[PDB]
């Protein structure tokens, strides 16, 4: 027999690497000055 | 002070369930009848491929721990701790202060001094134990609860040592310390090495026995034949060199 | 700026799963363990957690889904030769095969 | 017995890598290129 289809199964989502406050923030900074903020074991939804 | 760890320091290699076959491994273990380096209720030890780390008290006296590379200034650094309830890890690189033991009623504060790039947080008659290994940048840790009776020796018996957590950091640690809560007005250590075992399985659970199969001549015939029973007769174990 | 380091890697994109299926032959693939075979429900349990059951011969036979956290069985895909059973081609051509 | 053990030590033979990158061929077959992979999969092809 064969396989009918091929499925891939993986774990929630946990903690989605939070860029609301990178991208949607209310006060950027100068260009002289420039912010560094690094972000850490999380997943990042780059397709958003 | 010195023991013997008759029979102590026993984890999971892998996550895999085995019903009832007796399968032999390979890895860092802490080897049958060897001292323990006890002390009592303390001085830097040295990590050299991960340690066994156990408790015997009647009252929540031992905390946590702080592991490091050199111990001295600015340099990746583990630090677990804990107070009355929700046991916070904190591990980042920092100018960690001294050694905080801590002073007892609930008035305790007294930890740190300083505060730095930190990369990682984490907020959450008895005998503990546990096994930290540094491999990879992966800091593992076993841990496992035995309720007993007298508490001036180490008790005898088996008990496997269920994972409890598993860290990402990157860092190679080479020495570590441990915390107390002394009033204001006993624990064990051993080394592993690379070794081989048998445990068991028995297909309703866990890991019931083990044998070492370095120790001494049944442990090597033993552990050729991969069972725990030994019939009469002559068995060719390895070479001498 | 992403970046390469020694370190393990941490911070990594997301997988999307998709429904499992059970009684089929179907290329299951769970947290890195693939092959094949017919997923059924099992009838033990492992622990508080473990991940997938082996047995004698290493081989991957029982695995819990991450999540429902319910253990699964794998049984081979089905396999086997075919023969043919003939009176001889000059008796007759009537085959039944097996 | 022998009969078993014998049956039993042809599947074990299975997950030995006979010097190649790993025992599994949906691995490294997914990890590599398939002009240098042929290398691999024909040293594992000539152990089994
Ligand atoms: C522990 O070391 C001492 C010497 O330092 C030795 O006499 C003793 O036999 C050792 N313990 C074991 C269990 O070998
Ligand atoms: C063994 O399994 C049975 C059910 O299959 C269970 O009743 C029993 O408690 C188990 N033994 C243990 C957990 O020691
Ligand atoms: C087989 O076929 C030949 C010719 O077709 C015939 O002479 C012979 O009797 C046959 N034998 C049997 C057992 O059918």
């Amino acid at each position: 027999v064969q396989p009918t289809e091929s499925i891939v199964r993986f774990p929630n989502i946990t903690n989605l690497c939070p860029f609301g406050e990178v991208f949607n923030a209310t006060r950027f900074a100068s260009v002289y000055a420039w912010n560094r903020k690094r972000i850490s074991n999380c997943v990042a939804d780059y397709s958003v | 002070a010195y023991t013997n760890s008759f029979t102590r320091g026993v984890y999971y290699p892998d996550k895999v369930f085995r019903s009832s076959v007796l399968h032999s491994t390979q890895d860092l273990f802490l080897p049958f009848f060897s001292n323990v380096t006890w002390f009592h209720a303390n001085p830097v030890l040295p990590f050299n491929d991960g340690v066994y780390f156990a408790s015997t008290e009647k009252s929540n006296i031992i905390r946590g721990w702080i592991f490091g590379t050199t111990l001295d200034s600015k340099t990746q650094s583990l630090l677990i701790v804990n107070n009355a309830t929700n046991v916070v890890i904190k591990v980042c690189e920092f100018q960690f202060c001294n050694d905080p033991f801590l002073g007892v009623m609930e008035s305790e504060f007294r930890v740190y001094s300083s505060a730095n790039n930190c990369t990682f947080e984490y907020v959450s008659k008895n005998l503990r134990e546990f096994v930290f290994k540094n491999i990879d940048g992966y800091f593992k840790i076993y841990s496992k609860h035995t309720p007993i009776n007298l508490v001036r020796d180490l008790p005898q018996g088996f008990s496997a040592l269920e994972p409890l957590v598993d860290l990402p950091i990157g860092i190679n640690i080479t020495r570590f310390q441990t915390l107390l809560a002394l009033h204001r007005s006993a624990y064990y250590v051993g080394y592993l090495q690379p070794r081989t075992f048998l445990l068991k399985y028995n297909e309703n659970g866990t890991i019931t026995d083990a044998v070492d199969c370095a120790l001494d001549p049944l442990s090597e015939t033993k552990c050729t034949l991969k069972s725990f029973t030994v019939e009469k007769g002559i068995y060719q174990t390895s070479n001498f060199r | 700026s992403f970046e390469l380091l020694h370190a393990p890697a941490t911070v990594c994109g997301p997988k999307k799963s998709t429904n499992l299926v059970k009684n089929k032959c179907v290329n299951f693939n769970f947290n890195g363990l693939t092959g094949t075979g017919v997923l059924t429900e099992s009838n033990k349990k492992f622990l508080p957690f473990q991940q997938f059951g082996r047995d004698i011969a290493d081989t991957t036979d029982a695995v819990r889904d991450p999540q429902t956290l319910e253990i699964l069985d794998i049984t081979p895909c089905s396999f086997g030769g075919v023969s043919v059973i003939t009176p001889g081609t000059n008796t007759s051509n009537q085959v039944a095969v097996l | 017995n022998q009969n078993a053990q014998a049956l039993n030590t042809l599947v074990k033979q299975l997950s030995s890598n006979f010097g190649a990158i790993s025992s599994v061929l949906n691995d490294i077959l997914s990890r590599l290129d398939p002009p240098e992979a042929e290398v691999q999969i024909d040293r594992l092809i000539t152990g089994r």
